[PDB]
């Protein structure tokens, strides 16, 4: 899954901090790669 | 029509098979439905040789999850034959400031009149000719549902005021007991203003009777889970 | 013909609630068709030993996916016997007039008259001799379909207004309920102007009756999917 | 005789979009029966009605090479005509003409001259319309002649389309919910072409209301059966 053609400049401050990472992951989005889920979080009536 | 069987009170246990003891049994309901419930006391009142059940059932409705209404229901008054006017803007205290897509569901329209929703939170209720009583109609302010109840005098003195029907209610006189088969029948009415996901509790206290006229009480619960799709 | 069996509102569920349900039954429709639907309340009203259903059903059409139309509709008027002339070019607000091909599909042509299309967005409607009423015909500008109504008075003053039939509709009075078998019949007409891929929602509120004249309300939904070639 | 069954509209051959398939050979006139029994029987009523509507659309046409021509001669009098100004013969090619005896005249006889000339002698004591089908170097076209009863004239009929459904040869059997109709194919239909026929049949309930139903069939003009 590692994106080959990116070559992003390295740093220390990543981005979404751990808390934000959990928020994104649980809620949905595929924050990078890791957790290649599709944002669903719910259903017709019952969430899980 | 829900059909429930009573625990015989025989020191016989129950509700344990699967985790989360919810002894007071569950009842699924939909906002707007009006269902019927039958409870068979034959498991408990038949061993007690006597004169079966009596018409002394008493109910209590208490909610364990109310989900306070975004809007509030309203009341109005008018005489017979005279057209009624009203607004629909002062009944929605909004925190963050947004638009107001007013709507009158024709499924839950008036009963003895006609309603004309105006351009901006205004409505005209014309009562049907030769009619005096009470009428209700359910509006949907930005999805949040409330009711407006109009009293219509026979244009002489005045009228009293109705109790602003609750989300979950039990009709005043629609209960029955059949002593020949030990079954109690009643009606469960769900207001269209009930919010999905909420959970209420109904406690039923029903008394039997012996051969001499004494009493034998029984108490049970039911958890009414107001959900969508019934 | 569609035939649906209603939920029983008693304990367990039905129809693939295995992993939940789309919550609405499905109805596939083709633009122009007029089909018939039967709903059997035998699962819900039969345990309610009483007088079955009543003729107090109410419907509601709501669109969840509409894709608003390109070509607008129009309304015309003329007296009896006198020929009507009309235009077909100001009903298509376009970004270009590329090759606009005014076309009158014969399958949904007039009902009590004849139409002669002009060369460029003009048409001549000759109403049938000795006839007065409402007459429509469905035109197709560059694939986009619309309707033109030329309702004809008998030269008295005028007919007030036709209601400009919606893409999907339920006729006013063609429904019936059989209290002997607990079946409700109603017809479903979809105009030829419905766009393939649209999704509407029809909600039905049907009330039964007990042996003494009280009410039991039930509510259901159905998702109408407008698909061409079906 | 083609025999099709309609879907009873329960959401219960999609091919490309929905429409069915019907092969056809140029020149034939066949019959088709479609059974609405599956769709109209549950709707207990008075069966079908005689209010069908047909519509033909071509999704593959192959525009014709040769062209047609009219004619307005009189009764008993001989008619003369040419057949050279019809085929535009774009690239230099022999203009060899031919009058197929399978599709000759109906109440006369033609005399194909040496160079696209033909002499049509109408049948004595006959007034009306007549057609014949020529083949200019493989490509087929039609020539229509109107013989007039010497009074003034005769109107102009429409040049027949490659695929058509006759004006009044349809029928409905309300006791069995069966629609019968005819499929006519012009001899000028080019093989490989594909047309689309759409039908809109109306059933009726016991009170006089209507129930609409729409379907298609794709007519493939194929050669050699």
């Amino acid at each position: 899954g590692l994106l080959s053609c990116i070559n992003m400049p390295e740093s220390c401050t990543p981005g979404w901090t751990f808390g934000e990472v959990t928020q994104l992951q649980a809620n949905g989005f595929v924050v990078s790669i890791y957790n290649d889920v599709t944002n669903y979080l719910r259903d017709e009536k019952n969430r899980p | 029509m829900y059909f429930f069987s009573v625990d015989p009170r025989n020191g016989a246990s129950k509700s344990g098979d699967v985790c989360g003891s919810c002894c007071c049994e569950s009842i699924s309901a939909r906002p707007g439905e009006v269902n019927g419930v039958m409870v068979s006391y034959a498991a408990w009142s038949a061993p007690l040789r006597g004169h079966g059940l009596t018409n002394k059932t008493t109910f209590e409705i208490d909610g364990v999850s109310v989900t306070p209404p975004k809007v509030s229901n309203a009341f109005g008054r008018t005489k017979v034959g005279v057209v009624f006017e009203g607004t629909l803007s002062d009944l929605f205290p909004n925190p963050e400031g947004e638009q107001v897509e007013y709507e009158i569901s024709e499924l839950n329209g008036p009963s003895n009149g006609v309603v004309e929703l105006g351009a901006n939170g205004a409505f005209t209720y014309t009562p049907g000719a030769l009619f005096t009583g009470v009428d209700r109609f359910w509006f949907s302010i930005n999805g949040n549902i409330g009711e407006y109840v109009i009293s219509v005098d026979p244009t002489t003195s005045e009228l009293p005021q109705p109790p602003f029907t609750t989300p979950v209610y039990v009709p005043a006189a629609r209960r029955s007991v059949d002593p020949r088969t030990h079954v109690l029948k009643f009606v469960l009415g769900v207001s269209p203003a009930a919010i999905p996901g909420d959970v209420y509790r109904l406690t039923v206290r029903q008394v039997a009777i012996d051969c001499d006229g004494n009493e034998f009480v029984h108490i049970s619960c039911y958890d009414i889970s107001i959900g969508s799709c019934g």
